[PDB]
RNA sequence: UGUGGACCCGCCCCUUGGGGUGUGUCCAAAGGGCUUUGCCCGCUUCCGGAUGGGCCCGCGUCCCAUCAGCUAGUUGGUGGGGUAAUGGCCCACCAAGGCGACGACGGGUAGCCGGUCUGAGAGGAUGGCCGGCCACAGGGGCACUGAGACACGGGCCCCACUCCUACGGGAGGCAGCAGUUAGGAAUCUUCCGCAAUGGGCGCAAGCCUGACGGAGCGACGCCGCUUGGAGGAAGAAGCCCUUCGGGGUGUAAACUCCUGAACCCGGGACGAAACCCCCGACGAGGGGACUGACGGUACCGGGGUAAUAGCGCCGGCCAACUCCGUGCCAGCAGCCGCGGUAAUACGGAGGGCGCGAGCGUUACCCGGAUUCACUGGGCGUAAAGGGCGUGUAGGCGGCCUGGGGCGUCCCAUGUGAAAGA
RNA sequence: UUUUUU
């Protein structure tokens, strides 16, 4: 099944996700189908986190499964947001 | 697209099958000329209808069997049987430079 | 040559022979001595130089010089290969390293000390 | 050492002997069919031909030859039956064919 | 039989212009004709006609030299100091709009054979085109 | 570490005064007076003309050794001048010119270069707001270089700045002397600087 | 039960086995859970998406011609078997073909690429780490189970080795993480942790994870940083040279003053917010709560001591010179060369130059090397015109017009993953 | 006969 996760591209000590979709087989910092966003956990930047919500929107429709803090991070940038 | 070629049929001594011989031009990766290379195909005739000296253009198709990937779409030229006597020399030639 | 000649032969790539067969190509290699001697140079020179006769980890029984001014070296003690040749005598084509497992290193050597393996001393 | 994965492999030999047996069944009416076919019995031949479409299409409704494997056999029966038949045709039962 | 026309149309200037010849013949040829007109535009000859030798037709160069010198060897500077025939027979050379060379940082030319034509290396940038490297001139 | 030991041996191999020393290289005992002729035995011997190596190799070093640093960081910041755009030349001279260590001493906060490096090691050196201890820092041009109202009561700071008043600064630099601050305005030009370096010479000996 | 799908045959449209239609035949399933009248976790058939993959094709892919001829399922055909699926993939029968100087066959070597090093470039070299593909799991063969394997920690068999053995017979398989041994010039801890990220199973709680995140050791590489700063004699001692006047180490030290690496004391993280719970319909949304290896580490505040320097070289290339010692000796040496009584080349000292927590060395790669010359070389005498001819293949092609548009040139577009640069 | 051509 295809996923919605993180890959881990900072430093030691210096944690940078790539919020990603992969299938889930392929490793956690290997290839992987589309770059949808980056996260700074430490917050480093103003602009710690960013999306691209509508490719975001694209991949669950087609059945894309995220992670637990995959969604949290969405639903951060409002994907699920309907109003 | 399916590849496609053009070339010259060299041997009518199969069953169903002709062989076309395809030449190509391509200028050199360093010393930079024109050279001429060329590869024969095994090409699958049902009708057995293309003859010998025949032009014909080939295409890639799904595999007939062993080394026979692709079909005769149409004749482009008939019966220029230099391009053939040009082939059946050279390998004539190999008779000689053996012992 | 013409361009056509090129295409059909082409440029030969000069391969480069190796100037010390310490196979494995290896920056350093272990044996122990057959013999310790002391040769004549070539022409235009002439003193006493101490070599050894080495059984190489290799595989190989080649001459190794002895550098510095003095050594312990004897007939069995094991030793370490450096490489590079003695230009004035022929045929010996790698050094040996003094500060290695039974060749030490040259006593009363204040100057060049990384060469011959030897510490550094104390001043009072 | 003593791995439960050892499960796995006691549930293959079960599974091993389950799709063993359909295959043997198949094959074994699959023959005798044709038997019939050959030998011009056109009514059994049907018949037979019927049992046997049915135990392939439940074959694949488990793991044995889930994808169109089974469309394969009940393809190659189904002919090689109304070709068979084709000995003073008289297709009897008329069930499994179309008309 | 003749080689390649244009280098021995290249050469027969080359050999003229060293003796400090007035003027050459060249065997006439429509692609020489443009190449001698590209030449005659840049200013490297003073011109150039067709002209009937023994009923065959040619072309007359009329080469043109620099001031007469100074002391020793007063034989003047050259107007062309340098042709060489680059894209020859048995190794072609074929260069797009981003290959074509800047001949002597700008002062010489390089003629281009184009799908528009035989240009000069700047008429063929401008242009927007590559071809044929014919030769350098400077 | 960086090179610690006799400087004004230094003024005397590269023939021209080295200010490293910071004040005694103005007084008359900087040994460039009365002793310009370079440090050992053969000092006072007459010296063979320089090899076309030797005069660009003495040319860096009359430059590396004017700003205080191992030929390391160096290096480092020659690579870096000749990828950028601009004059490979000038503009090394404006990246050493923007070293930290080196902004301290050409802002009078210190008397010396050697000096401005420990003052900005320990600390006492505050670059827009925040401490920097670090000597390499590179300052960028608005940058406010100040002094920590920690060190502010320290004698030596005072003593500095005491000294500093109605002198001049640098073109490209601009300071305030009773809070302590100062500016980097922007990078100096090869005219900014008197050093009395040519610089294609230091190029030239890079090409090798 | 027949939503529908599968199969033979016909018809229609497409055009290789794509889609539709008709008749006939064949094919479906499983329950569990509660807040038990309704909802959650599941089950079956079919169509589509998404992701992953199989097979096929053009092109590119190291050396040897002292490897020149190779080939019997080998080349093709018909029919069949097998597969998810084409195919000599296998089988029967028929035809006698297929491949090669454009390098067949054989031999040697080697995982390949993104990239990396070098270089002005073309190019040469390389493929460690990371990312993509491939291949293998002691050697060889084989299938089973499954969507998927011919399966590293699954099975059967042969072989070599190690262990148990009641001699009949069994048990194994670190190229998983550490760790041992051997070989070797040489390569680490039998460490912490599920807190983060990711994966497996589950409604969930949670369980598993030597993937991973962290720590440890090693100047192995990179980078940042300290061994003080300022004042200080026309200038101590000692050592070194000396024209015996003096010169050198050198503001260097002593010593005056300031700062305060270490270290002590206190505070003390970001990396962590979801899963979950509650409201709202188990949705949006809102609200609330638990959750650390690193680690009391990073960092901040206070206190505060002058507190490691080394290695190479100094005849030329190449930057740095004198004295004494030794006398073709002892030795230096990358090359040219030094030493056989004044040696700036040996050996030490003083001094000097170069780098500096490194400095040298050896090996290896590219460079200089235009010394395999595409860019960019040559063959009268320096290395190099074949003893001469004929002529095959191939390479090369005078002038004019026209068609084509393969080479060639231009525009648009798709591709050129990420990292790197 | 050997090194050194000063
Ligand atoms: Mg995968
Ligand atoms: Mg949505
Ligand atoms: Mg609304
Ligand atoms: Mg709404
Ligand atoms: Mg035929
Ligand atoms: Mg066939
Ligand atoms: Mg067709
Ligand atoms: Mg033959
Ligand atoms: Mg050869
Ligand atoms: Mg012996
Ligand atoms: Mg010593
Ligand atoms: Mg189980
Ligand atoms: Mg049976
Ligand atoms: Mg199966
Ligand atoms: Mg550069
Ligand atoms: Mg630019
Ligand atoms: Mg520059
Ligand atoms: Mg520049
Ligand atoms: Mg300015
Ligand atoms: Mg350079
Ligand atoms: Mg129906
Ligand atoms: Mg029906
Ligand atoms: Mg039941
Ligand atoms: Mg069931
Ligand atoms: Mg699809
Ligand atoms: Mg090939
Ligand atoms: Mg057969
Ligand atoms: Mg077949
Ligand atoms: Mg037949
Ligand atoms: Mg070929
Ligand atoms: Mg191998
Ligand atoms: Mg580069
Ligand atoms: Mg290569
Ligand atoms: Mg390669
Ligand atoms: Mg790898
Ligand atoms: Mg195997
Ligand atoms: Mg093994
Ligand atoms: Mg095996
Ligand atoms: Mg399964
Ligand atoms: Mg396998
Ligand atoms: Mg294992
Ligand atoms: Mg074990
Ligand atoms: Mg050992
Ligand atoms: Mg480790
Ligand atoms: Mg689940
Ligand atoms: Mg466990
Ligand atoms: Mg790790
Ligand atoms: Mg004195
Ligand atoms: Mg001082
Ligand atoms: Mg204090
Ligand atoms: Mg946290
Ligand atoms: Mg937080
Ligand atoms: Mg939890
Ligand atoms: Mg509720
Ligand atoms: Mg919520
Ligand atoms: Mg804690
Ligand atoms: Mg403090
Ligand atoms: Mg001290
Ligand atoms: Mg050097
Ligand atoms: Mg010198
Ligand atoms: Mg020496
Ligand atoms: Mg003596
Ligand atoms: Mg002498
Ligand atoms: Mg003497
Ligand atoms: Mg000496
Ligand atoms: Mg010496
Ligand atoms: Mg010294
Ligand atoms: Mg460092
Ligand atoms: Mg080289
Ligand atoms: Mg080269
Ligand atoms: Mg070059
Ligand atoms: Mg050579
Ligand atoms: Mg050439
Ligand atoms: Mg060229
Ligand atoms: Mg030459
Ligand atoms: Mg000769
Ligand atoms: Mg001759
Ligand atoms: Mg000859
Ligand atoms: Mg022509
Ligand atoms: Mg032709
Ligand atoms: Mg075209
Ligand atoms: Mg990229
Ligand atoms: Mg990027
Ligand atoms: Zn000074």
């Amino acid at each position: 099944m295809v996923k919605i996760r993180l890959a881990r591209f900072g430093s030691k000590h210096n944690p940078h996700y790539r919020i990603v979709v992969t299938d889930a087989r392929r490793k956690r910092d290997g290839k992987y189908i589309e770059k949808i966003g980056y996260y700074d956990p430490r917050k480093t930047t103003p602009d710690w986190l960013k999306v691209d919500v509508e490719r975001a929107r694209y991949w669950l429709s087609v059945g894309a499964q995220p992670t637990d803090t995959a969604r949290r991070l969405l639903r951060q940038a409002g994907v699920f947001r309907q109003e | 697209p399916k590849k496609v070629l053009t070339g010259v049929v060299v041997s009518d001594k199969m069953q169903k099958t002709v062989t076309v011989l395809v030449e190509r031009q391509f200028p050199h990766p360093l010393y930079g000329k024109v050279i001429k290379r060329s590869k024969k195909y095994l090409a699958h005739d049902p009708e057995e209808k293309y003859k010998l000296g025949d032009v014909v253009e080939i295409i890639e198709s799904r595999p007939i069997s062993k080394r026979k990937r692709f079909r005769v779409l149409r004749l482009v030229e008939s019966g220029r049987m230099d391009l053939v006597e040009k082939y059946l020399i050279r390998r004539q030639n190999y008779e000689s430079l053996s012992k | 040559p013409t361009i056509n000649q090129l295409v059909r032969k082409g440029r030969e790539k000069v391969r480069k022979k190796s100037k010390v067969p310490a196979l494995k190509g290896a920056p350093f290699r272990r044996g122990v001595c057959t013999v310790v001697r002391t040769v004549t140079p070539k022409k235009p020179n002439s003193a006493l130089r101490k070599v050894a006769k080495v059984r190489l980890t290799s595989g190989y029984e080649v001459t190794a010089y002895i550098p510095g001014e003095g050594h312990n070296l004897q007939e069995h003690s094991v030793v370490l290969i450096r490489g590079g040749r003695v230009k004035d005598l022929p045929g010996v084509r790698y050094h040996i390293v003094r500060g290695v497992y039974d060749a030490a290193g040259v006593k009363d050597r204040k100057k060049s000390r990384s060469k011959y393996g030897t510490k550094k001393p104390k001043e009072a | 050492r003593n791995l439960s994965a050892l499960k796995r492999h006691r549930q293959s030999l079960k599974r091993r002997l389950r799709n063993k047996a359909k295959k043997s069944a198949i094959k074994t009416l699959s023959k005798k069919a044709i038997q019939l076919a050959q030998e011009g019995k056109a009514e059994e031949a049907l018949k037979i031909m019927r049992k046997a479409e049915s135990l392939i299409d439940k074959a694949a409704k488990g793991s044995t030859l889930h994808k169109n494997a089974a469309a394969r056999r009940k393809s190659r029966l189904m002919r090689k039956v109304r070709q068979l038949l084709e000995a003073a045709g008289a297709p009897l039962i008329g069930g499994g064919l179309s008309a | 039989m003749l080689t390649d026309p244009i280098a021995d149309m290249l050469t027969r200037i080359r050999n003229a212009t060293r003796v400090y010849k007035e003027s050459t013949d060249v065997p006439a040829s429509r692609f020489k004709e443009e190449i001698l007109r590209i030449l005659a535009r840049e200013g490297f000859i003073k011109g150039y006609e067709r002209v009937d030798v023994d009923g065959k037709p040619y072309l007359r160069v009329y080469l043109k030299y620099g001031p007469r010198r100074q002391g020793p060897d007063p034989r003047p500077e050259q107007v062309i100091h340098h042709i060489r025939r680059i894209s020859k027979p048995g190794r072609r050379v074929y260069v797009g709009v981003k290959e074509i060379p800047r001949v002597r940082r700008g002062l010489g030319i390089a003629i281009l054979s184009t799908s528009k034509g035989v240009l000069t290396d700047r008429e063929a940038r401008k242009l927007g085109v590559g071809g044929e490297l014919i030769c350098e001139v400077w | 570490g960086r090179y610690i030991g006799p400087v004004c041996r230094l003024c005397r191999r590269e023939g021209v005064k080295l200010y490293l020393k910071g004040e005694r290289c103005y007084s008359p005992k900087c040994a460039m007076e009365r002793r310009p002729y370079p440090p050992g035995q053969h000092g006072q011997k007459r010296a063979r003309r320089p090899s076309d190596y030797a005069v660009r190799l003495r040319e860096k070093q009359k430059l590396r050794r004017i700003y205080g640093i191992s030929e390391r960081q160096f290096r480092n910041l020659f690579e870096e001048a000749s990828k950028k755009k601009g004059v490979t030349g000038s503009v090394f001279l404006g990246l050493l010119e923007s070293r930290l260590d080196n902004v301290v001493y050409r802002l009078g906060f210190a008397v010396s270069r050697r000096q401005a490096r420990q003052l900005v090691r320990h600390g006492h050196i505050t670059v827009n707001g925040r401490r920097v201890d670090l000597p390499s820092y590179r300052v960028r041009p608005g940058d406010e270089i100040a002094v920590a109202e920690k060190s502010r009561n320290l004698e030596l700071i005072r003593q500095n700045l005491e000294a500093m008043k109605g002198r001049k600064v640098g073109p490209w630099l601009s300071l305030d002397v009773e809070g302590m601050k100062g500016k980097f305005l922007r990078l100096p030009d090869r005219e900014d600087l008197a050093l009395p370096v040519n610089e294609q010479l230091v190029i030239e000996f890079y090409s090798r």
